[PDB]
């Protein structure tokens, strides 16, 4: 079978929920690196995973819930398969949900290979 | 008509309610040289105990973290 990258699934997932939040009134800001810097992306990835749980915990809904939970879990694999002196989660500047997916898609390409 | 009583207090953070009204949203900020820790939430709705008739404000997870900023100069 062919194999495909769990990052592709995570792209797809991150537009699924940026199609569902559209509904709702989401309006929590959350930190971003909008520029992530090679020798630091692991780092990122980590402060972007961490902060779409807040998405999915502030929006109390199931298919919400159900695609970040599966998209956590596709890139925490990838990950699996030492970064230092890169900025703490809380450095970095808040920023709206919006701009928080894009700039998510933006680290997963990234990881793409 | 039902309505929420004051917040309960969430450490190093402060909140001003703009609705004390049944679902209510509103949100705790953390205090100066305080950030909200990554993958916490600073949300809290006011919700109603079904079979009592009284509302409450759920608890956040927010956790107020000293700021790594700062961490680091002291």
């Amino acid at each position: 079978a062919m194999a495909i990258s769990n990052w592709v699934n995570v792209i797809s997932d991150l537009k699924k929920i940026e199609d569902l939040i559209q509904s709702m009134h989401i309006d929590a800001t959350l930190y971003t690196e909008s520029d992530v810097h090679p020798s630091c992306k692991v780092t990122a990835m980590k402060c972007f995973l961490l902060e779409l749980q807040v998405i999915s915990l502030e929006s109390g809904d199931a298919s919400i819930h159900d695609t970040v939970e599966n998209l956590i879990i596709l890139a925490n694999n990838s990950l699996s398969s030492t970064e230092s002196g890169c900025k703490e989660c809380e450095e970095l500047e808040e920023k709206n949900i919006k701009e928080f997916l894009q700039s998510f898609v933006h680290i997963v390409q990234m990881f793409i290979n | 008509s039902i309505t929420c009583p004051p917040p309960m207090s969430v450490e190093h953070a402060d909140i001003w309610v703009k609705s004390y009204s049944l679902y209510s949203r509103e949100r705790y900020i953390c205090n100066s040289g305080f950030k909200r820790k990554a993958g916490t939430s600073s949300l809290t709705e006011c919700v109603l105990n079904k079979a009592t008739n009284v509302a409450h404000w759920t608890t956040p997870s927010l956790k107020c973290i000293r700021d790594p900023a700062l961490v680091h100069q002291r």
